């Protein structure tokens, strides 16, 4: 979505 | 007849547009969740999550939504909240743009910073020690996991597609983020419309954890620039066993086709519905494929 | 069915949502045009000017559209030509915002910056130079004289407000800046559906030459912060003759009221929804409107 | 739209 994890 | 008591039901009826420049003979054609309050998929399930939630007694009036999303989840719960009258607070890295914050302040939200070192994990700690300090008051609806996020795209994104297509649907080519808009359309498709469609799932390259997975080889998430996709996991809300196929897009590849959808079809979506239509061309380009019709979701829109 | 050949096809049919924090008992009614290609209402008449002079040959492949608009019709001249495959120019003072050229570029414009101090009148001045050089290659489409402007809200946007109140609708406001939304509205309702509803202009009290012109005292024109509204003068596609009431809105209440559509709504309009808004509840808040179902058009969406 | 005159 945003971040769920990283980006 | 057609008046909506607020801004939480006008959720979806998206349209179908066929790409030109894409696909081979008019094969590729894409619904644009962009279309939608809040702009973007999202919308769906921040409307249905909170629903469920009143429903099944826990939202009621009074209580307060508490969310861990840097991302549209964020922007859609805060619309349904604002519309339906809920007091809502979002923790997420201070990192977060400025237009992000300005937006979400502005539609009423509670918004909690936390340590950008510590990214999303930094987050959801918070999310978790917020509700710990009242459970009676808090709830946390948790796109990932809630199955009123692939039962709004079962009920809404997949008769839809089903519907404008008149039954003609061959594949439907989805980013994965929580996996709710692929899981969603596909068992509506196959399981309530009978049809043995292609479920293509679409990841980063550089977070390959699908592929990896049902390779059977070691999961390794990675950093990448496709806002929406790329969880760097497996989310409960992406059912493996609908998913035929997993295609894997990288970061520059999604951009330079978000800029031709804007530039030569005049669409203006996001990164992600770059990364979608990509695979979805690929696809489209294969022989296999030739006399199907692809439906690609565009996850939002560009401002 | 449901497949549009390009992305101009797909305007309109945009939703109808009742409003809980302004009117009297729900009696406020927005249509929500934010939710269209390209995120206004401009959606509608970029598409219909390109599809008429198509049709009656002043437009054909290999020519160019060129236009002085410094507003959404700028971005919806633009997604309308990516779309259809044309070249256009755009001039426009060199003031605008750097969101907006990139915007612009990116949907393929020829972008032509003028002198910022000579506003609008050098825009214009251009755009006619640009033609004069060779007018069997360029074609101004002219958003303020266009009949095609209102004719695509007589058969589409008036359509959509009689269809989706079941005929129900009492009064229309809407925002003047062509004129071409609410001339084109009123004009379904009145002449096609026959039925004898309150139409009603909304302008900045800034520079309110409807009320000023029609009250028979000298026009003075003034600068405002609603855009899309407030031209400083009488369009061509203003029809006086199916205006039944004019309001003048300010700046600031127009601003506080898009704010509160966004607060306490959760929906997220431009502010010359605020302007609409704000003329509409002052209304709505009149014994004479109580029983009156107000349908109010949001122009454009907030990003 | 954005400057028919002024705003």
């Amino acid at each position: 979505i945003g971040d769920g994890y990283e980006f | 007849m057609a008046i909506y008591a607020d801004n939480s039901y006008s959720i979806g009826n998206t349209p179908l547009v066929r790409l030109k420049h894409f696909g081979h003979n008019g094969n590729v054609v894409v619904k644009i969740e962009g279309r939608n309050p809040s702009y973007s998929v999202k919308c769906r399930i921040g409307a249905n999550m909170v629903w469920q939630a009143e429903k099944d007694g826990t939202l009621t009036k009074g209580k307060e939504i508490v969310d861990p999303t840097s991302g549209n989840t964020g922007i859609a719960l805060a619309y349904v909240a604002a519309a339906r009258g809920y007091k809502i607070t979002l923790t997420m890295p201070e990192t977060m743009s400025l237009e992000r914050k300005r937006l979400l302040c502005g539609l009423g939200v509670n918004l909690v910073l936390t340590e950008g070192a510590k990214g999303m994990k930094g987050a959801i700690a918070k999310a978790e020690e917020i509700v710990a300090s009242d459970p009676s008051r808090y709830v946390m609806l948790k796109q990932f996991e809630n199955p009123a996020n692939p039962q709004i795209h079962r009920e809404t994104t997949g008769p839809e597609i089903w519907k404008d297509t008149d039954g003609k649907v061959d594949v439907v080519v989805a980013g994965v983020g929580t996996g709710g808009s692929i899981t969603g359309i596909s068992r509506a498709i196959k399981l309530d419309f009978g049809k043995q469609i292609t479920s293509v799932a679409v990841e980063p390259v550089e977070s390959p954890v699908i592929s990896q997975t049902l390779a059977g080889e070691e999961v390794k998430p990675g950093p990448h620039k496709i806002q929406g996709i790329g969880a760097g996991f497996i989310p409960k809300n992406l059912d493996l066993s609908i998913i035929d196929r997993v295609e894997t897009v990288d970061s520059d590849t999604a951009l330079a086709t978000a800029r031709r959808l804007m530039a030569e079809e005049g669409i203006l979506a996001g990164i992600s519905s770059g990364a979608a239509v990509a695979a979805a061309d690929r696809l489209a380009k294969l022989p296999e494929f030739a006399d199907k019709l692809i439906v690609v979701i565009l996850p939002s829109a560009s401002e």
